[PDB]
């Protein structure tokens, strides 16, 4: 019954700051330490600090002090934990998680992304060809991260392989292939829909014989 | 909050250390001075998974309650937090156990250190009590 | 701080088989060292606490032992969704650390990839650009070469390769491959092939297709 509720994905550009939220609930507030981890890929998973909130309690891990600021509002059982003059070192996944020696209950995390590129909606490419049949999208040149994408709505799931984007130039590059009986398709129309909430794009991308 | 060595020994008179078990007043205001510097924010953490909180350092494992520390009893039935109060109540009610628990003020590692078998009745010298 | 060297570093197991994790601290913790296990894009998941407390509703075949600074995670009869990877964090001391992490992939038998490759769209070319793309699907092990010619020719410049994560279902992993060049360099070519060298067999397979 314990949850923590993290803030969204964020975007900010070096020298800026960014204020990330943890709402918990399900158990007495005061009582317990939040904490804070941070995660890099090709990074052990990092203690930054944590707060006791409502009592202004609060301890730094340095390598992360003097631009690390946890506060809380125990009218909304709400922690947060600023971020200062960023730089892309400061790119990672941040999660909050209730003191219990051990971590049982962990906010579901938030990616915060630094850097001078712009948000850029992704342009949405069918792939159809020129045994079963494969087809898939091309959603290429976005930023950041992330962008989901599903078939028919959700009506196809299985068979599908949505893969991880990859940074290339600046600009991620995702694309994700569904394999369907020859009976299913072109007989009936697939769609791939593609949402980017940076950019706040929805696209709806249908696949037709060429 | 950092409290005044006077203001301190004033407030810990009000209640009822003055001699609390023996103890005069003299000792737990020196006990607090290099417990946690007057500072009743101050936390102090171990390497056995506990904590030490406030203006008396007292120790989640036996004491309060905050969670996260292996082999907790709180004897003192009360969180931790309650412990970093601007007031001093709850720390002296849960010092005043404390103190009972059959060590004496010998509980409090710097008090033995810093005051045990000292002139502490120089904690309060100059102070209108 | 207290550093926490995590042994090995990865490991291939066949379903049913029994396994050891290591973790090593740099001074004594007591048993206050705690494992987990962390599926991609998803939050670390409490396996074990305090050295051989197993967490409730976890699988039973997840153990824990050791103690003071040399502990071990027992992973027996490994399932295929125990693909991901395990950490130990010790929280005896401030800040707390974290083991480097031990990555845990299925063994599964080799499997040849399904091959298809996709000329760039009429959206795609209306707009100057040109992309090809190859998806090499369900196969095993992960290690594949992926070559592309254009009229028999290689080029290794302007691919973007992608892996998925190890399927939790039948343990394969697919891969896509982009080869991106401009509407006019594209124009001026006829075939694009896509030749994947995997180690079911030493003669590559070729997909391809010609413009015209």
């Amino acid at each position: 019954e314990v949850q923590l509720q993290e803030s969204g994905a964020e975007l900010m550009k070096p020298g800026a700051s960014v204020k990330i939220s943890c709402k918990a609930t399900g158990y007495t507030f005061t009582t317990y330490w939040i904490e804070w981890i941070k995660q890099r890929p090709g990074h052990s998973l990092e203690w930054i600090g944590e707060i006791l909130p409502g009592s202004d309690s609060t301890y730094y891990n340095e390598k992360v002090k003097g631009k690390v600021t946890f506060t809380a509002d125990a009218s909304s059982n709400t922690a947060y934990m600023q971020l200062s003059s960023l730089t892309s070192e400061d790119s990672a996944v941040y999660y909050c998680a209730r003191g219990d020696g051990f971590y049982v209950y962990w906010g579901q995390g938030t990616t915060l992304t630094v850097s001078s590129a712009s948000t850029t909606p992704p342009s949405v490419y069918p792939l159809a060809p020129g045994s079963m049949v494969t087809l898939g999208c091309l959603v290429k040149g976005y930023f950041p991260e992330p962008v989901t994408v599903t078939w028919n709505s959700g009506s196809l799931s299985s068979g599908v392989h949505t893969f991880p984007a990859v940074l290339q130039s600046d600009l991620y590059t995702l694309s994700s292939s569904v394999t369907v009986p020859s009976s299913p398709w072109p007989s009936e129309t697939v769609t791939c829909n593609v949402a980017h909430p940076a950019s706040s794009t929805k696209v709806d991308k249908k696949i037709v014989p060429r | 909050k950092v409290f005044g060595r006077c203001e301190l020994a004033a407030a810990m008179k009000r209640h009822g250390l003055d001699n609390y078990r023996g103890y005069s007043l003299g000792n737990w205001v020196c006990a607090a001075k290099f417990e946690s510097n007057f500072n009743t924010q101050a936390t102090n953490r171990n390497t056995d998974g506990s904590t030490d909180y406030g203006i008396l350092q007292i120790n989640s494992r036996w004491w309060c309650n905050d969670g996260r520390t292996p082999g907790s009893r709180n004897l003192c039935n009360i969180p931790c937090s309650a412990l970093l109060s601007s007031d001093i109540t709850a720390s002296v009610n849960c010092a005043k156990k404390i103190v009972s628990d059959g060590n004496g003020m010998n509980a409090w590692v710097a008090w033995r250190n810093r005051c045990k078998g000292t002139d502490v009745q120089a904690w309060i010298r100059g102070c209108r009590l | 701080d207290i550093e926490l060297t995590q042994s090995p570093a990865t490991l291939s197991v066949t379903p049913g088989d029994s396994v050891s994790l290591s973790c090593r601290a740099s001074q004594s913790i007591s048993n206050n060292l705690h494992w987990y296990q962390q599926k991609s894009h998803e939050s670390p998941r409490l396996l074990i606490k305090y050295t051989s407390q197993s967490m409730s509703g976890i699988p039973s075949r997840f153990s824990g032992s050791g103690s003071g600074t040399d502990f071990t995670l027992s992973i027996n009869s490994v399932e295929t969704e125990d693909f991901g990877v395990y950490f130990c964090q010790q929280s005896g001391s401030w800040p707390r650390t974290f083991g480097g992490g031990t990555k845990l992939d299925i063994k599964r038998a080799d499997a040849a990839p399904t091959v298809s490759i996709f000329p760039p769209s009429s959206e795609q070319l209306t707009s100057g650009g040109a992309s090809v793309v190859c998806f090499l699907n369900n196969f095993y092990p992960k290690d594949i070469n992926v070559k592309w010619k254009i009229d028999g020719s290689e080029r290794q410049n302007g691919v973007l390769n992608s892996w998925t994560d190890q399927d939790s279902k039948d343990s394969t992993y697919s891969m896509s491959s982009t080869l991106t060049l401009t509407k006019d360099e594209y124009e001026r070519h006829n075939s694009y092939t896509c030749e994947a060298t995997h180690k079911t067999s030493t003669s590559p397979i070729v997909k391809s297709f010609n413009r015209n």
